């Protein structure tokens, strides 16, 4: 039942919401593949402002809504680069979330924000560094996954057919299907092999760490024991 | 491709007996069988034509057991056995053999003694297959892509020795 | 087309009334009449239909049957493209005393 | 579990709203995903 | 008689509160691949039943090639019922959707 | 499906809900009450199984609808049953509500504030009002009855105005709004209710200790007496009574105890019993639990079973035979306990008689639904729930999945030279497969060819479909009538009564159709893509070309594919725009290709792109 | 005979019948008359000619 | 609750508006105007010119023939107005289609003028046809209307001709003239043509519960005389199998031994 509704959000079969948009970006899979090739739609600039025609659809659109509120988010960002997520500013939140994608020009993922204005930083190249800015916008509203697209049932086909090939065993922990089975079939409180990644400071040396994992590590009376003698 | 069957008449006092009833008789039937009922050996049969004939008492009605496979065949062989009885003998069980031509069709697989198995694409035209400055034109033409996963190198050592012991 | 149209594709009267496909029935009509369908459910035995002063039926809501028991009303049937599994899931449904009751529209 | 969930919908009075894809075949109903999300109306010009 | 005026008012009431205005509208301008698969097979679907065609068919015998034809010069007479999950829906015609 | 054929009237929503025994009694086409189906001779014997109130059979004209075993769509019967049993499906459900009841003043044990506390919060709960139905809780003040009285009366106040400040706004519906959520509290609530309900052994209205009942794995309850402690404390608290003025349990025993209870608290099972607001205002009555009844369902569904020459008996007559025997029996044991009595005294017979035949008759009914719930019998045959349930179940085996018409099935043969977006059609399956095409002005040219070439010669047609709703086959007939038919195609309807429509031709599957190609297993819809039609003479095999071999994950090894013709217009769009080869170029578990050229392609570029070809 | 593109799927009647007079009868049936006239309708505005001459004149 | 579940029935089978007998005339005005609401199929030929499809496809094959829901028969159809499936100014509506077929379903508004005639309403009749057993009659000349036997009073002698028909003679002695006014017995809707039961002859009649015993003697005459009718028309299309003796021997069945 899990779909793409028409106001862009992933509704399930009874309206319910599951997520707010496709991945935090609504782009269709099948089109995020030369969003980032960023020097291939420079090369190819005419021939996809020809594709993307823009003609029919500058009256349909919003320009600059969204591009002025892309800015403030941005500044608001850098404000608060060496901080923490914690501290981090609430302010203003993602331009996605305010603008309607397929309606705004310039509604585009923080992480598509920040890949596209450091290829027109660190590239300095009769294309215009603005006028290819427009393009790339244009590309990724039409990269939009459509309302209507069965994303469950092709989330589900995207988890099951790959897992196909990892039908083979091992070459300690858990792996392939029994693992995936024990998230996804069983949601398993009583995991077969439970771990915990500690993250050390630079502050502790290799031996101290070493040392630190034998205070942790369970020591049994077996283990010191030599030899039992019993007259 | 030889089938056999066995017509057995089973299902202690006989009712169905082998042959033709009187009175009654659906129209042209003698073309595949005998005067005894039984097939004419070495007959072409498709499926729905008689493969033998009876007449059974309790229903007083000529009735025929049918030929059903998606093959046709030709009758190869028609055995009559009358055992499991001392002195009341009549037939009740009879073994019949089909003989199913099978000519190598699209889909047949065909293999080297290398485990190198392969089902059959086409039957390209020797006119349009590939002629050797002998004059030959491979009988098989197994594609050069097979060999570098299989690793079947006795095939190609089979093949330079094969020509030599031709010649 | 697979699951449907080319399967079990039965246009299938029902009752409006009552949301049914197993008590609709074609009623059998006289010499010149023409049968109707008609819903055994909703409808009324003719002699238990008994009576401000008196009323009477419009002759177009009476029907009999087979067995020649004459019914008044359960003439609010329409047809609805449904699956045949349907009115055999249906049917196994009241066996063990479950009612489905369909709701159409319009009413 | 076919009748059991059958019996939990009987004991609840429950409404098969006919929302959900399984609902949909269940009943002949087009699916409500991708070219079922929509309807389609014809623009008629006499009034 | 009566009761039936009353559930026509609530029929047509529900309607009302359902349907958004052509100004509100909010969806994409875009005509879905999903809208277009519907509004080609549909207009097929009556070319087959001998509807008024509003293009010059040289000499095509497919009625979904025609449809094709008459979306290339937007005289499709179809409009898209788009459907939001409260049950409320946005008119749009095929003529003012953008067609890639 | 036909299109010629639209349907006006639709299925908006399904409601469930139990049949009872009035309801069932009225709509039934014939009582059965005969345990033999058919007669001597061979009829259907009146009153039995076969019976033909109950639907044409045996080439007999249906006693009901007077229609024929085509056209009569069977009719439902019904069985009398000389008592009333237990439901098995809801047998767990009446036991719970039997175990939670007070046998005095035949109220459930829990305290009557408490049970309405339940009642509130679930009324609150048919509206998608959950935050409210815990709000109720903070709703406070061994304890006098006007105290309590007040508490009900302040949470029914609460629970009356929360729904209607609501309901004012676009919170909740006269319908009241469900979710999933509100399902989970509703699921919860009715859970810690009846486990509330279970736990209370001394009745809190009236401090009487009631006898415990217990249960075995078929539908049977006995009642375990009580001990003395407990038979004391019914003589000390029975002078109260006055101024307000293990054996086994029958059937009629426990429907009596419950239709008091279910009388006494119809307030909290209205909404136990109800997901959202009951506006049909029907009353929940015990008897659902019970079956006085049982539906005999048409003919038409329990027909039996013909393999080869050997007619075999259906298994639901012969389990719906055997309550029939049982019913005979205990009219007959009704009848001469109605005979006689002066004489008693030892009536532990006349119980144990009646025990006899309330468990025999429960036996044949439990037999009937549901077989794992019915004494061994010396493999057993298959319930309605076994029938719903035999493997997969009907609804995975025959509803979420289903056989289909208008399909073919061969061994892919790989084909460089057909497009990558086609699919070689051997002419067999060209011959046999055919699209119901309407006859117009703009292809009358095209189907009059198909009409005069028949079913044989390619491109042809198999059938002609008329206006009127007819079929004419072209099967038997000879190149002359098929003319004369092709020369009455475009002919204008004489009725005016299908003016609207025009002829159809059942013409062979052409070089311009859709196909769905489907290579098992479809683990992902790329194994089941669109393909262009492309009719290869003399050919035996399906003809793919290498470009396919990815998605599909088909190599030519002998592997089998499905061919499926879709037979109208919107499902030709979509396998042609939607489904189609071309936009499944990019697979969406990683937005890479899917689609290229595989083994001699590759090779032949590295030769053809070298800098020494000229 | 009796399908969707023949009868209705339902009819209602969305007000109680109101009552005609002789002469709103007459000027109903000569509108009506002259509305069609302008194939199995024709046999029914026949039979529709018969009741105007009725409510005017004598057969 | 004993007479609530009841009350809903007599609503539903209550005449909404009776006929009232005016202008001294004695008759009872039975053509009425009734604003309706269909639900009706579009074909796709009709997609330029929806009016006209509603028309000459559902509102056409229902004048001159009995509705059951209007209560009558549809003389003819006034203002047709198409429901516009789209809550909204212009001529151009929009009527959603169905997903399977190109057909569209839309609702629709007309006023119907329908003769509903119900029981006890006095109607007037030109004398058709007069046999031994009935007279026909001709309402508006175009409604048919029939008097039964037992519904013509005792006073009244039919008189058969010899010459070449017969001719019906009233209680002072005189032939029946050219139109005949009776009151409405009952009304046949479920036949080909609408078919109007007639009485010439019309609760206290009980002395000493009298009225609730019946006369056999004038109950059985309109009994034999129904069952003769149903039974001579079940015998025609009768067929019956040929029995052969086993001698060669057809049997054939005939009353009348001789010629
Ligand atoms: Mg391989
Ligand atoms: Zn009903
Ligand atoms: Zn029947
Ligand atoms: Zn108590």
């Amino acid at each position: 039942g899990v779909h793409v509704s028409y106001d862009n959000s992933i509704r399930d079969a009874d309206g319910t919401l599951v997520q707010f948009m496709y991945g935090g970006d609504a782009i269709d899979i099948t089109k995020e593949s030369h969003m980032t090739q960023f020097e291939f739609c420079l090369d190819n600039y005419y021939a996809l402002l020809k594709k993307y025609n823009p003609s029919a659809l500058i009256e349909h659109l919003d320009v600059e809504s969204a591009l002025k509120y892309s800015k403030k988010t941005l500044k608001y960002r850098k404000k608060h680069s060496k901080e923490p997520h914690y501290k981090q500013s609430v302010k203003y939140d993602p331009v996605l979330a305010k603008y309607n994608p397929a309606k705004y020009l310039g509604s585009v993922s923080e992480n598509f924000q920040d890949k596209l204005e450091s290829f027109l930083d660190k590239n300095s190249k009769g294309v215009n560094e603005k006028k290819f800015r427009a393009l790339m916008q244009l590309k990724y509203m039409r990269s939009l996954i459509n309302p209507g697209e069965a994303v469950g049932i092709i989330a589900s086909q995207s988890v099951g057919e790959p897992s196909t090939q990892m039908t083979l065993n091992t070459f300690n922990v858990t792996l392939g299907i029994p693992r995936l089975r024990e998230i996804v079939m069983t949601a398993s409180a009583a995991i077969k092999t439970p771990q915990m990644t500690l993250p050390i400071w630079n502050d502790v040396s290799d031996e101290q760490a070493d040392t630190f994992c034998k205070s942790i590590s369970k020591v049994l009376l077996s283990e010191v024991i030599d030899k039992v003698i019993v007259t | 491709m030889y089938k056999t069957e066995k017509v057995d008449l089973a299902l202690d006092p006989i009712t169905q007996h082998f042959g033709f009833g009187n009175d009654e008789w659906p129209k042209e039937w003698l073309e595949k069988l005998d005067e005894d009922g039984l097939p004419y050996i070495g007959t072409y049969v498709e499926e729905g034509d008689p493969i033998c004939a009876y007449f059974d008492d309790t229903l007083n009605k000529t009735k025929i057991k049918t030929y059903h496979s998606s093959e046709p065949a030709y009758i190869e062989e028609v055995n009559l056995i009358g055992d499991e009885s001392n002195k009341f003998q009549e037939l009740q069980t009879v073994s019949i053999k089909y003989r199913i031509r099978r000519t190598p069709q699209i889909g047949d697989k065909f293999s080297s003694r290398h485990g190198q198995k392969g089902v059959c694409s086409r039957k390209w035209p020797t006119i349009d297959m590939p002629f050797s400055e002998t004059g030959i034109q491979p009988d098989i033409i197994i594609n050069p892509h097979a060999f570098p996963s299989r690793m079947t190198i006795g095939m190609f050592v089979e093949s330079l020795a094969g020509k030599a012991g031709a010649l | 087309d697979r699951l449907l149209n080319s399967s079990d594709y039965t246009q299938a009267s029902v009752c409006r009334e009552c949301g049914s496909i197993l008590t609709t029935q074609q009623s059998v009509p006289r010499i010149g009449s023409i049968s109707t369908v008609c819903c055994r459910r909703c409808s009324m035995r003719f002699e238990d239909a008994k009576k401000g002063e008196k009323i009477f039926i419009d002759d177009s809501q009476i029907w009999e049957d087979g067995q020649g028991n004459k019914f008044v009303g359960g003439n609010e049937t329409t047809t609805v493209a449904i699956p045949f599994v349907l009115k055999y899931l249906d049917s196994e449904l009241s066996a063990m005393g479950i009612r489905l009751r369909y709701n159409v529209e319009p009413k | 579990t076919t009748c059991q969930f059958l019996t939990k919908a009987v004991l609840d009075n429950e409404r098969e709203q006919l929302d959900s894809p399984s609902a949909r075949i269940v009943v002949g109903k087009l699916n409500n995903v991708g070219t079922g999300s929509f309807d389609v109306l014809a623009k008629v010009p006499n009034a | 008689p009566e009761d039936f005026q009353q559930h026509e008012q609530i029929r047509r009431k529900t309607l009302k509160e359902k349907a958004i205005p052509k100004d509100q509208r909010a969806t994409t301008p875009y005509m879905t691949k999903y809208e277009r698969a519907r509004i080609l097979g549909t207009r097929a679907l009556q070319i087959s039943m001998n509807a008024p065609v509003f293009v010059d068919l040289e000499g095509e015998t497919d009625p979904l090639r025609i449809a094709m034809k008459e979306l290339a010069e937007k005289k499709i007479p179809l409009v898209i019922r788009r459907y939001l999950p409260d049950g409320s829906f946005e008119d749009w015609s095929v003529e003012e959707l953008i067609v890639d | 499906m036909d299109i010629s054929k639209p349907v006006g009237s639709e299925i908006t929503s399904v409601d469930f809900g139990i049949l009872t025994a009035k309801e069932i009694r009225n709509l039934s086409a014939k009582q059965i009450t005969n345990p033999t189906v058919l007669d001597n001779l061979g009829h259907p014997v009146s009153g039995g199984l076969y019976d033909l109130a109950l639907g044409a059979f045996l080439r007999n004209l249906c006693s009901t609808c007077g229609l024929d075993e085509k056209f009569c769509p069977g009719h439902q019967g019904h069985i009398e049953l000389p008592v009333p049993c237990y439901n098995p499906l809801f047998f767990n459900q009446l036991y719970i509500y039997l175990r939670a009841s007070c046998l005095f003043c035949h109220h459930f044990r829990l305290k009557s504030v408490e049970v309405h506390r339940y009642a509130c919060k679930l009324r609150l709960l048919q509206y998608g009002l959950i935050d409210e139905s815990y709000k109720l809780d903070e709703i406070t003040l061994d304890i006098s009855s006007t105290l309590l009285n007040e508490l009900k009366s302040k949470r029914s106040e609460y629970v009356d105005m929360a729904i209607a400040k609501a309901l004012s706004d676009g919170r909740t519906t006269e319908r009241g709004s469900f979710t999933a959520t509100v399902n989970d509290e509703r699921k919860k609530l009715v859970h810690e209710f009846h486990k509330k309900l279970l736990s209370r052994g001394k009745c809190d209205n009236c401090g009487m200790f009631s006898p415990k009942f217990r249960k075995d794995g078929f539908t049977k309850i006995f009642e375990t007496a009580l001990n003395e402690k407990q038979i004391t404390n019914n003589r000390v608290k029975g002078f109260i009574r006055q101024d307000m003025i293990s054996t086994y349990i029958l059937s009629t025993e426990v429907k009596n105890i419950l239709d008091t209870v279910f009388r006494k608290e119809q307030c909290v099972l209205q909404y136990v019993f109800h997901s959202r607001p009951n506006l049909s205002r029907k009353l929940v009555k015990a008897d659902s639990f019970f079956m006085d009844v049982l539906v005999v369902p048409p003919t038409r569904f329990r027909l039996p079973s013909k393999l080869g020459e050997e007619v075999h008996e259906n298994s639901q007559n012969q389990l719906l035979s055997k309550v029939l025997t049982t019913s005979l029996l205990i009219r007959d044991l009704n009848d001469d306990l109605s005979k006689l009595k002066v004489s008693l005294e030892d009536r532990r017979v006349i119980f144990s008689r009646l025990m006899n035949a309330f468990v025999t008759i429960q036996n044949d009914v439990n037999a009937f639904i549901d077989s794992t719930k019915a004494q061994g019998r010396t493999v057993p045959i298959p319930g309605v729930k076994q029938a719903l349930e035999k493997k997969e179940g009907l609804f995975r085996k025959h509803m979420m999945g289903k056989r289909v018409n208008y399909a073919a099935r061969s061994v892919i043969s790989p084909d460089p030279n057909i497009e990558t977006n086609e699919i070689g059609v051997p002419p067999v399956f060209a011959v046999k497969l055919t699209y119901p095409e309407p006859v117009t002005a703009y292809n009358i040219a095209e189907l009059r060819q198909a009409v005069i070439n028949g079913p044989d010669k390619w491109p042809g047609a198999t059938q002609i479909q008329n206006e009127d709703g007819s079929l004419v086959s072209l099967i038997g007939m000879s190149v002359e009538q098929r003319k004369a038919l092709a020369n009455q195609l475009l002919t204008p309807s004489s009725n005016v009564s299908t003016h609207t429509l025009n002829k159809k031709v059942y013409r062979h599957i052409k070089n311009r159709d859709v196909v769905l190609m489907n290579r098992q297993p479809t683990l992902h819809k790329a194994s089941m893509m669109g393909h262009k039609v492309r009719v290869l003479p003399n050919e035996k095999t399906l003809r793919l070309h290498y470009a396919n071999t990815g998605a599909y994950n088909a190599d030519f090894d002998g592997d089998e594919m499905n061919m499926h013709f879709p037979q109208n217009e919107n499902a030709r769009a979509e396998a042609l725009n939607l489904a189609n080869t071309d936009s499944q170029y990019l697979t969406p578990t990683s937005g890479s290709p899917v689609r290229g050229l595989i083994q001699d392609h590759i090779s032949a570029g590295v030769w053809l792109t070298s800098k020494d070809s000229f | 005979s009796a399908t969707t593109l023949n009868t209705p799927v339902v009819i209602h009647a969305t007000q109680l019948p109101q009552h005609v007079s002789t002469d709103e009868v007459l000027q109903f049936l000569e509108s009506f008359i002259d509305e069609k006239e302008n194939t199995n309708l024709s046999s029914s505005i026949s039979q529709l000619k018969r009741i105007q001459r009725d409510f005017k004149g004598l057969p | 609750n004993e007479n609530r579940e009841t009350a809903r029935f007599i609503k539903k089978h209550k005449k909404q508006v009776t006929n009232p007998i005016d202008e001294k005339n004695g008759t009872s005005n039975c053509i009425v105007r009734v604003p309706i609401a269909l639900y009706v199929s579009l074909a796709p030929m009709y997609l330029e010119n929806p009016l006209q499809g509603v028309m000459k496809q559902h509102l056409n094959p229902l004048v001159m023939k009995y509705n059951n829901k209007v209560g009558g028969v549809v003389l003819g159809y006034e203002g047709l107005k198409i429901l516009d499936a789209d809550p909204l100014d212009t001529s151009e509506k929009l009527i959603k289609i169905t997903p399977d077929t190109p057909f569209g379903f839309t609702w629709c508004h007309v006023n119907l003028y329908v003769w509903q005639p119900q029981v006890g309403d006095v109607l007037e009749g030109y004398i058709f046809i007069q046999s031994a057993s009935h007279i026909g009659l001709l309402i508006h000349d175009a409604f048919n209307a029939s008097i039964k036997k037992n519904n013509i009073p005792v006073d009244w002698t039919f008189v058969h001709n010899d010459v070449e028909l017969g001719h019906w003679v009233d209680s002072n002695g005189e032939p029946i003239d050219g139109k005949l006014r009776f009151t409405v017995r009952n009304v046949h809707t479920t036949g080909r043509v609408v078919s109007v039961d007639g009485t010439l002859i019309s609760y206290n009649s009980s002395r000493s519960q009298a009225e609730s015993l019946p006369i056999v003697s004038n109950k059985k005459i309109v009994f034999d005389d129904e069952v003769s009718i149903e039974n001579k028309e079940s015998h025609k299309e009768l067929d019956l199998p040929e029995v052969k003796e086993d001698n060669g021997s057809e049997i054939v069945y005939e009353e009348n031994t001789s010629e």
